[PDB]
């Protein structure tokens, strides 16, 4: 009776959730056709993610919104076509073209009215609805300026309902346009204030990833994608399959952020391992939570050994046990290189699932009877924030760039409140990281 | 005739009542279908204590399951032995507790305590004469420490005379499992000191302890944990079921275990426990037993009792045994430990006896201690309490909801005061 | 195939919650009633004295 | 959410097997499987390896083929 | 639950391990593949791998060594070799830029960027083990890049984690034979380092293990991998007790607990017995006490020095095979009756002897024979100065001219290093010179 309902913008947004909602569709047993796997046969816990439309086949509680059509159409024309309802995969006319102001003041509000009402026609199905899952590449203007646009709709037409930020902000030095700190910041100037919980999902730190441990030399979106569903999968788990410690999503605003201003936490999943030595390492809930806490394995390009810990909440899928758990926390808290805060003498929450995690046809990884995945809240983050902050004053310093937002309807000082902000933020890291 | 009715909450609450009422189920031979399938008299006589009679000759536990999420329920009701609670018993919120103390404790669980109200009120008063209430649960889930502390407190101001026992589970910070666990524990103490008749403390890393060290069981798990503790709960009140030597009711315990009516914390111990290995080696004697249950490590409580001053103790046999060996062992243990018992209490043990032992054994001990070597845990809990209190830290999910700063400053200073009076006696003397 | 079959029909013509009771509850003889139940026993000129006392605890309903 | 397995391998017993345990003498903890668990599970693990490995060198072969052809 | 930490470094570091790791493959039994044939073995119970291997839950079993190099060549050969099922696939670190003999390449320059890569794969090998016996390393000290980074790992290591045992298996070059025209002076800075890093160090020279295979082994034409299995034989023989059970078993802390009298001075030099090829096997008793004979004569020793010129401070014998306590004790009382060897005044006991039951096993393709009796000598003596004062020559010698110099201060280290190892060498000598004298 506890559903979830996720929405997904800009193309990155399309592309995860496709990769995302394959997985979904993998675990449950549905056939791309939407049926049960043919004839040659219901636990009831696609409620959580799917819907029974009375007769036969399941509609998944997702909602796709672009401006430019084309991911739409190939997503329209593949063999999921029969899967999705025809009425909402919204697709716009022109898109906004790396313009933050154009897809938050220009053409996205044409377009945010019929999404609010495909969001209330699929609100009112679902009675114990849990929340909001949200995908969005910060660094595209539509994506930025859609998902700004919906979350402050959101947060006055629901209220007290908790929605999860999935963000991939760009890398520290590799990166694909050249405009995107503008737009990045102004989107965080928006999300920070409306966002119940973000995440880190920067491309470098997954592109060193899958070269170090699936030795891919050659790797492209599909993978990140795969990764990015696996963690969503071992986060959500939790509530369709039954676990001996069980994690509801009301349960991360109230362990892992500890002060309202403080809400964006990275990312961490183990074992990753390619198949042609996976098995030949008995991949132990020892090992498997050290390379979870390894700094070279965090999912966002940033170090935690040069900040402290706040918070740690860890979820184990497969056969895990809890005398094991806690015996690795007790080594995790002795080894000396992980500092935790003062003012928090336990900062672990600790979860566990019994449904093993599952391998997709043509993937990379190895179907693993343990997984561990890691979201932590930490001091480090600063530096990103830092190094963007840099990059966008230098491009502010000669105002380039700015006539393309000024003529699209937004006028000249909000690059101003953005950067307050963003001070405001670093002020309050930086005074929470410091001891009593 | 003096019977019982049990009140459980929470998933751990839940998971505990599970399997006490497995225990006490086959230890009466009462099959999960509801008919007795015995063998012995004994087992029927005083059974209206813990089971109600239906049409057609079966027996229904009289227990009541309450939750703020439905998933618990419906859980154990796929259990063994799940079809014996009554479904008008469950009572169940669509939203849960989140591990919030204020949510569970002011806004959800204000709303559905009338129900649950209603129910016990209706069992209370159906049954002919009264004993107590029993409550199990812990106090480290928002739920459990919010909700029950709550009914604790509403049906002590409607049945003051009755006797009030809880078994609750305290978080300790070795095996820690949720970031929130000092300010909800230290604010379900608050409570449950002004109305608990006897509190009993049972922590997991005592559990796990005792496990890996007597049982020596490569693979220990909450079944293992939740059937010690059901054994401590069969222990207290089998003498009340069962007739003996020397009865001894659980107010008869209440007046020979409490010196002041501040001090109603307790330790307890079961024994025999032995491993697989070495059941074949050990002879099942007085000496043996008491020499086990007086151990520091067969305690259900990570305290340590040699840290401190017994204020009292009392002791309960199971099986046919002769008084004569039973008091001049105590009176021995007694004699050589004169440093550990604090001294103007002179005689500061109770020993009770039933004739009828758990099924399979012949002698079985359970004991129940009012220590002073509690205070470490109140001691740690109020360090980590203030420790992560000084910066306001985790409070505004607290105070979002109607909750202020001065009922936490009040419950620290409360428990601080506790543990300042618990520890005054144990330096008193005459 | 769970809740397709379902249709108007059927539906309303068929009663769910008040169909036949439960057993363990039929228990009873229809045509055995009072005055039946000791004016119709047989009577007998001469009583049986034979009387058993049981070392049980008579069960209470 | 629910909770229907004690452990993830073994489910709950049935009430004929629960026939004492009133008394602490069985615990059903001691497994006295855990050597023939391990031993089971890591040879079919194996095999997942091998299986895996087919579909790497059957896929490597198909990403050679077409450039092979483009030559 | 006892286990130890491999660290090899440098072409020779890489040629030892090779050895080693194929003598312990054979010795426990397990495949090259790295998959067990299964058996119940026949010593100190089916855990007795576990002292150099690990257990993956079945299978291969991952050797606890880590394998070190800049140029790319040992490496790639060893990943091609026999055994590439058998090692982890990325415990065997490789640059790309040689150190090309120069000692402040390898330690200014280019071991930053594979110390930390050997500090996490450290990292990750130790949290596997539980009881941690301590480190071995392996190294060639007339090689650039073995030089510099060994200083490295030993300076890193020691801080890292301080008191567990670090032992070092070095190779000086010998007096008069070498390869490479500039050893003595990475040869001086790498001791100047290591005096304060390394708990024990062991003296391995080329010359010696040259002439024993000559005079034993009846070997006209030897090459490295004939000395890469004594070497082999001598650490099986040091450790085998930590894995086979014996009458009087010695642990590894039962070495910096007998050995060295002052933290000062601990280095020492290792002798074998018996060393003896087939054909000539067949004539002679193999017995105890001329084992124990021939372990004493300054022709067997591996190091290139000469114990009659100085005075015996402490000895450590391992003997392995069928020996017998009553024995052992004969044969030391009667190397104490013996006039020619002369121990120190202030150690009237200097003898610590150690019995284990297993007998050496024999390498296909060898060179040594099957024997039921070894022994294998640990001592430490006042005669070792001679190789310092020998090598304070030649380094005295070729930088009285300030050659080479120029290139060792091209890479940042500064020009002043040389006189600082110079006058740590020159305490060494005295303090090794007053250390002998009688009182
Ligand atoms: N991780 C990940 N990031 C992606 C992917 N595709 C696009 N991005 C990110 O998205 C950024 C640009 O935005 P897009 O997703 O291409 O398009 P958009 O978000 O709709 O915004 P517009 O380009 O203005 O239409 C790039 O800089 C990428 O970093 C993807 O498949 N995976
Ligand atoms: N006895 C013996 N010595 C070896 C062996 N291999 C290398 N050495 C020693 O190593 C010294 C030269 O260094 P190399 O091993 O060739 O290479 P390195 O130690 O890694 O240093 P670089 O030359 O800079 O690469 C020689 O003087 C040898 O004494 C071996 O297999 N046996
Ligand atoms: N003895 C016992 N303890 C449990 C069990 N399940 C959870 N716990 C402990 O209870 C704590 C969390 O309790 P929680 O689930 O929040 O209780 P709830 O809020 O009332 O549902 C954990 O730290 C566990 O150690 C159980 O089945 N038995
Ligand atoms: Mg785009
Ligand atoms: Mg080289």
């Amino acid at each position: 009776m506890r559903e979830v309902i996720s929405i997904h913008v800009g193309q990155g947004g399309i592309q995860v959730g496709n990769a995302c909602w394959e997985l979904f569709c993998l675990e449950h047993g549905i056939q791309p056709d939407g049926q049960m796997p043919s004839d040659k046969t219901g636990d009831d816990a696609f409620n959580t993610f799917f819907s029974e439309t009375g007769a036969g086949k399941h509609v998944p509680r997702a909602v796709f919104l672009d401006l430019e059509p084309t991911v739409i159409d190939e997503v329209r024309t593949g063999t999921y076509r029969q899967l999705f309802h025809p009425e909402q995969l919204i697709s716009g006319k022109e898109d906004a073209a790396n313009n933050f102001a154009r897809g938050h003041y220009t053409i996205g509000k044409e377009i945010v009215d019929l999404c609010l009402d495909r969001i209330r026609k699929l609100a009112d199905n679902c009675t114990g609805l849990q929340g909001f899952l949200v995908f969005n590449s910060v660094g595209g203007g539509t994506g930025s300026g859609l998902g700004s646009l919906l979350l402050e709709r959101l947060s006055v037409d629901y209220g007290k309902k908790s929605k999860l930020g999935f963000t991939i902000y760009p890398s520290p030095q590799v990166s694909t346009a050249v405009v995107e700190p503008y737009n990045s910041i102004l989107s965080t100037h928006s999300l920070l204030e409306h966002t119940d919980v973000a995440v880190m999902l920067d491309n470098e730190a997954i592109y060193d990833i899958c070269r170090r441990n699936l030795d891919i030399e050659r790797p492209t979106y599909t993978n990140l994608n795969r990764l990015i569903a696996q963690v969503i999968s071992s986060l959500t788990a939790s509530l369709r399959f039954d676990g001996a410690l069980n994690v509801d999503i009301t349960e991360f605003q109230t362990n892992l952020v500890p002060y309202p201003r403080i809400h964006f936490m990275l990312s961490s999943y183990a074992p990753i391992i390619s198949a042609e030595k996976a098995y030949h390492e008995q991949l132990s809930v020892a090992e498997i939570t050290n390379s979870a806490f390894e700094p070279a394995n965090m999912m966002a390009k940033c170090d935690p050994r040069h900040g402290k810990y706040m918070a740690c909440s860890m979820m184990y899928r497969g056969d895990v046990v809890p005398k094991d758990v806690n015996a690795s926390i007790a080594t995790i808290k002795t080894k000396r290189t992980i500092q935790f805060v003062d003012w928090c003498p336990t900062g672990f929450k600790v979860g566990i699932n019994y449904q093993p995690p599952t391998v997709v046809p043509g993937g990379d990884l190895a179907k693993v009877m343990r997984a561990v995945c890691m979201i932590s809240n930490s001091t480090a983050i600063a530096e990103v924030f830092s190094r963007l902050d840099h990059k966008f004053d230098l491009m502010y310093a000669k105002r380039a760039f700015v006539h393309w937002y000024v003529g699209e309807g937004m006028e000249e000082g909000e690059f101003s409140e953005a950067r307050e902000d963003l001070a405001a933020l670093e002020k309050d890291y930086e005074e929470v990281g410091i001891e009593t | 005739m003096r019977e019982i009715v049990h009140i459980q909450g929470g998933q751990c609450g839940n998971q505990i009542g599970a399997k006490f009422w497995e225990v006490i189920s086959d230890e009466h031979g009462i099959d999960p279908t509801g008919t007795y399938h015995g063998d012995s008299d004994l087992q029927l006589e005083r059974i209206n204590v813990y089971y109600n009679e239906a049409t057609g000759g079966r027996y229904v536990p009289r227990a009541i399951l309450m939750d703020l999420e439905p998933g618990t329920m419906d859980s154990v009701r796929a259990g063994p032995f799940g079809q014996l609670f009554r479904p008008d018993n469950f009572v169940f919120g669509q939203t849960g507790a989140g591990n919030n103390w204020a949510k569970g404790h002011y806004t959800e669980g204000a709303e559905l305590i009338d129900s649950v109200l209603d129910v016990v009120r209706k069992e209370a008063e159906g049954c002919d004469c009264l004993q107590g209430f029993q409550i199990t649960h812990s106090l480290g889930g928002g739920t459990g420490s919010g909700m029950g502390t709550l009914l604790i407190s509403k049906v002590r101001e409607e049945y003051p005379d009755r006797i009030m026992e809880t078994f609750s589970v305290v978080p300790s910070p070795k095996v820690s499992d949720t970031v929130v666990e000092p300010y909800n524990a230290t604010l379900s103490v608050h409570q449950l000191v002004e109305n608990a008749d006897e509190c009993m403390v049972i922590d997991n890393e005592a559990l796990y302890d005792i496990c890996f060290r007597t049982l020596k069981l490569t693979t220990p798990t909450y079944g293992d944990l939740n059937h010690l503790v059901s054994a401590a709960m069969s222990g207290v009140t089998c003498c009340l079921r069962f007739p003996g030597q020397l009865n001894s009711d659980l107010r008869k315990l209440a007046v020979n275990l409490i010196p002041f009516p501040r001090l109603h914390f307790f330790m307890i111990g079961f024994a025999p426990l032995t491993s697989r290995g070495s059941q074949q080696y050990r002879a099942l004697t007085v000496p043996e037993l008491t020499q086990q249950m007086f151990d520091a490590k067969n305690m259900m409580c990570a305290a340590d009792p040699r840290h401190g001053r017994y204020l009292t103790a009392s002791a309960l046999f199971r099986g046919r045994m002769s008084t004569k060996e039973v008091d001049e062992q105590m009176l021995n243990v007694q004699n050589k430990n004169s440093s550990y018992f604090v001294e103007w209490i002179p005689n500061n043990i109770k020993s009770s006896i039933c004739d009828i032992p758990p099924k399979g054994l012949k002698m079985a001990v359970t004991f129940v201690g009012n220590s002073t070597a509690i205070q470490e845990m109140f001691k740690r809990v109020a360090e980590q309490f203030t420790a992560m209190f000084r910066r306001k830290a985790f409070l505004h999910w607290y105070t979002g909801e109607g909750m202020d700063e001065m009922e936490f400053t009040e419950a620290e200073s409360n428990m601080n005061d506790l543990v300042s009076e618990y520890q005054q006696y144990q330096d008193a003397t005459a | 195939s769970k809740k397709t079959i379902l249709s108007g029909f059927m539906k309303n013509n068929s009663i769910v919650g008040f169909k036949e009771c439960l057993d363990s509850q039929l228990q009873l003889k229809d045509s055995k009633s009072e005055y039946n139940d000791k004016f119709q026993s047989k009577n007998r000129i001469h009583r049986d004295t034979s009387i058993f006392h049981i070392r049980n605890k008579s069960q209470i309903i | 959410m629910k909770r229907v397995k004690e452990s993830y391998f073994r489910e709950h017993s049935d009430w004929s097997d629960i026939n004492g345990c009133s008394g602490a003498k069985e615990f059903e903890g001691e497994d006295l499987a855990y050597d023939a668990r391990i031993k089971y599970q890591k040879e079919t693990q194996k095999q997942w390896i091998e299986q895996q490995i087919r579909e790497k060198k059957m896929r490597e072969e198909a990403e050679r083929n077409e450039e092979r052809a483009y030559a």
